């Protein structure tokens, strides 16, 4: 009855960011937000996904995601009426978290019952409305789906964490807020890893009016650090990311070197001016505090919203902080030319890029950059440099921003982790890929990336770590060979209920020529042959020889073909118990009694292989 | 001896029995004198067990899966005279596997040093393509905010 | 005009418990101070917004969540994170965990831990009670027929 | 022009509850509520 208390104690390790999943406006992942970023593709269209383009006079251009209808209620243990009563943003964001924590190499039951902290950030409420406009019966359910505070409670009840669950709202600058807040949890002692995340979808064109008519918004796409620019486009964000302490981090994108936040105060040009001093200084406290060389910053992911007033505020602030002493000039660059303005998921939409800068290596091009701004003398003066094409990151720090409207600031740093890869003596030997999906076409798009990286072993791994699902969690079974000289692909759907994996062992008559001589290929299968043939050389037997080079004349024999059968399945017991297969049951026919007690832990591989020999001799 | 073993030299009935306890030489000789019984010891097994039968061929695919009946899965690592028995190893076990077995196919090989190298894939666009979206869900409308 | 009532409200108690503290505007102006409202109820939203006008845009300014701390960092000059919380029936501990976390690292020195929560709109009332969240009489804590 | 850092060090002293307010049901301040 009594409860061990947990060994709340600071922690000074290193935070890594290890998974990154979500939706970007006409991105459906991050695979094609990254093609689209360095393709030079804007991500802000025009059409009637959430209304006519110009519906009470709204901006006709915004960043949309591709769609908010689509959720996997039975996946998540929720039924039709709480699906039905529930905001797509939490739908969505829900997804991405699952996406975020497989793609870090976690599973469901690795991190179930983990001390884990979810952060969400979100501030859009706009799914209340509509749905009271014609309240019925039945849509009480929208407490535990529509509240705000159930968007992190959701993602601890899901995945059954027991750690600091909040909903944080900050404005333009929620997503670093609750990274902050998770760099502060987690160096407390109280949880070992982070859910950060946040997501911002647009559902009412009034909205954008009430936005329009404070000048927030502009004619065109965000034009950062543009002499145009005039203001920002509403875009659409369900991100989110996993963090983990870096010693038991199985995939490290980066390593967060610090986070910290500070207020604008009473400022004379109104609560929505941005305060170039309280950015400079949060910026020298941040480099000051961790003693961050800031001329070791090699790419800048700024807050470019585009407008007159935010832009040349924010660069006079980074030329204050980070440009003093810089020999070359800084790169500077932003996500918002490329997909708009994310409101609530501006932070996360920077962090997103920045792991993909960092782990493509390679800074994404800026849109829209033809003329500079002459208030923003840093470009013109050499000191900064907007990255209009691609350009090759090699490794650094790469620091953050994210101004919040009212004079929430927040900075962070991130530290690139430089692991390039090492071959492995696999990557060139048929492997078996096994995994488990919710649909058929689904888990055979995931055979075809993972043929299509059959010479990765760590992204073989990184999928292992998750592929071990329940049926229930994922019914869709898959495995398939890579690197096989013959195509091989097999896709069930497996029941939730588990089956027994019986182990049958076959005695005599199973002989041939060149029993197990494929089977060599495996390193395992070759060692097993080996410490039995060591163990019944002395009695006069050469195992190796009788499984090599060993003929039909010979086979005929008695001696040779009991040791060969015995050692096969030894052998093949080997294989798979270093594969991780435990069997319920075991059962044998005459011959076979010997492999099913050394299976068993009865007997040892000296004892069954001589009682084989010994009974092969009388 | 586990229970998880089925004997196949001693009777049901005579399993409590001390000699039913040990794999000794007494339980060699039993074995290598009484009778094989089989069919009884595939009677115990489950109506939906999945079988593997380890051995250099799959000697008794025929007679186990009579033995069993229509729900078992059977499966067997190994061919006889086939061109390549590694492949055949492999599908049988991504056979069981997709039946619903947990294993590691990596444990024959060098494990990965972990964290993995910067550049391995990303793993959230694969998942992000395989969800189950045959259901349209309730989305706000332009209409209800008037 | 275009201000959430709670807001005020805030503003208001957040002066008088400064007051009380035996603190001045003068002496908490410049000073490393952070800001932890917790509210979470937006129902002035949309009663505004059934007759949306123009001037009504001000409402970004003294409607959203966000700007309950913002405003208060903003008339004391305050430089220190002030961020809105949202943690359901719990957020105002959550607040003070916030600002025990924040003071114990050096960031700022004191903190405006609050909360403010009205109902207005009378249907949320009616989702609560499908729920069966609300009884009939008041409170009956620790009561049988609670 | 130069900004000096300020001093983020962990603090390790007492954290007191000095000042409060707000309004209760049938209640205008703190002295009503008690
Ligand atoms: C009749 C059988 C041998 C199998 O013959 P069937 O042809 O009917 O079975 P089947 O058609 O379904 O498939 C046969 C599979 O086994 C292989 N196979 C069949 N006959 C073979 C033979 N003489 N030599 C080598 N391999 C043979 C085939 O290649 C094929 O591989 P694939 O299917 O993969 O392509 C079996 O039912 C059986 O177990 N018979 C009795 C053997 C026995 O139990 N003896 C007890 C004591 S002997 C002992 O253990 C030693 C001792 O007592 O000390």
């Amino acid at each position: 009855p009594p409860k061990t208390p947990n060994v709340v104690e600071p922690y000074k390790g290193e935070v890594a960011i290890c998974g990154l999943s979500g939706r970007y406006p006409e991105s459906a992942n991050v695979g094609e937000l990254e093609y689209n970023l360095f393709n030079k593709i804007d991500m802000v269209t025009i059409d009637n996904r959430r209304w006519e383009p110009g519906y009470l006079g709204t901006p006709e251009r915004m960043g949309k995601v591709k769609t908010i209808t689509d959720f996997d209620a039975e996946f998540f243990g929720v039924h039709t009426k709480g699906a039905q009563t529930m905001d797509p943003m939490l739908r969505n964001l829900l997804e991405v978290v699952y996406e975020a924590i497989v793609d870090a190499g976690e599973s469901l039951e690795s991190m179930k019952g983990t001390r884990t902290g979810v952060y969400i950030g979100v501030s859009n409420n706009e799914v209340d409305t509509a749905y009271m406009k014609n309240w019925t019966d039945d849509d009480a359910y929208m407490v535990q789906g529509c509240h705000h505070s159930m968007y992190p409670n959701w993602i601890s009840f899901f995945f059954d964490f027991s750690g600091p669950s909040t909903a944080y709202n900050t404005a333009c600058s929620t997503s670093l807020v609750c990274l902050d807040a998770a760099e502060r949890h987690l160096r407390m002692g109280v949880i070992d890893n982070a859910i950060v995340g946040g997501s911002n979808f647009i559902y009412r064109p009034a909205t954008t009016k009430l936005f329009m008519g404070m000048n927030f918004l502009g004619s065109s796409t965000c034009k950062a650090f543009d002499e145009s620019g005039d203001g920002f486009v509403r875009g659409e964000v369900a991100s989110a990311i996993l963090l983990k302490k870096a010693d038991t981090a199985k995939r490290v994108y980066c390593t967060l070197v610090g986070s910290m936040l500070n207020n604008d105060g009473n400022q004379t040009n109104g609560i929505l001016y941005p305060n170039s001093e309280a950015q400079e200084q949060l910026m020298t406290d941040i480099y000051s505090t961790h003693k961050i060389d800031a001329n070791e910053v090699k790419y800048f992911e700024c807050h470019g919203t585009g407008t007159q007033a935010g832009d040349p505020n924010e660069t006079r602030a980074i030329c204050n902080a980070v440009c003093k002493g810089k020999k070359d000039p800084l790169l500077i660059g932003s996500i918002k030319s490329n997909l708009g303005h994310g409101e609530t998921a501006s932070g996360i939409n920077g962090i997103s890029k920045v792991i993909i800068t960092m782990h493509s290596r390679q800074i994404p091009p800026n849109l829209h950059f033809k003329n500079p701004n002459p208030k923003i003398p840093g470009l013109f003066d050499g000191r900064l440099k907007v990255v209009t094409e691609t350009t090759p990151f090699d490794g650094g720090l790469i620091a953050i921003n994210s101004f919040g409207m009212g004079g929430t600031n927040a900075h962070a740093i991130f530290r690139s982790f430089d692991k390039r890869a090492e071959p492995h003596p696999a990557s060139d030997k048929p492997r078996l890929f096994t995994y488990c999906a919710r649909t058929e076409e689904g888990l055979q798009k995931i055979f075809e990336e993972a043929h299509k990286h059959a010479s990765n072993v760590e992204f073989h791994a990184l999928c292992q770590e998750s592929a071990n699902t329940k049926p229930k969690s994922l019914p869709y079974r898959g495995a398939t060979i890579l690197n096989a000289e013959g195509e091989y692909t097999e896709i069930q759907k497996c029941p939730s209920k588990a089956r027994e994996v019986w182990f049958v062992y076959s005695g005599m008559g199973s002989q041939w020529v060149g029993m197990g001589r494929s089977l060599m290929a495996l390193d395992v299968f070759r060692q097993s042959i080996e410490e039995t043939a060591a163990i019944l050389s002395p009695f006069g037997v050469d195992l190796m020889s009788l499984l090599m080079d060993g003929t039909e004349d010979k086979l005929k024999e008695i001696m040779p073909p009991f040791i060969c059968i015995n050692a096969i399945q030894l052998a093949l017991t080997d294989l798979l118990n270093s594969m991780g297969i435990v069997p319920d049951g075991l059962v044998g026919h005459s011959l076979g009694e010997v492999g099913c007690a050394y299976a068993d832990g009865c007997l040892t591989r000296r004892e069954a292989i001589l009682s084989a020999f010994w009974r092969a001799k009388a | 001896r586990s229970k998880k073993w089925i004997s196949t030299s001693i009777p049901e009935e005579r399993w409590g029995n001390p000699e039913a306890q040990t794999a000794d030489a007494s339980y060699q000789a039993n074995n290598l004198l009484s009778s094989v019984l089989f069919y009884e010891g595939l009677q115990k097994i489950p109506s939906n067990a999945i079988a593997i039968e380890i051995a250099p061929a799959g000697l008794l695919q025929s007679v186990i899966k009579k033995s069993l009946g229509q729900d078992c899965t059977i499966v067997a690592l190994q061919k006889r005279k086939s061109p390549n028995n590694l492949e055949v190893f492999f599908s049988a076990l991504g056979k069981c596997y997709s039946h619903g077995v947990p294993m590691n196919p990596l444990g024959l090989y060098p494990a990965v040093q972990f964290p993995v190298s910067i550049d391995t894939p990303m793993l959230s666009s694969m998942v992000s393509e395989a969800w189950d979206h045959s259901a349209k869900w309730r989305v706000p409308l332009v209409e209800e905010f008037e």
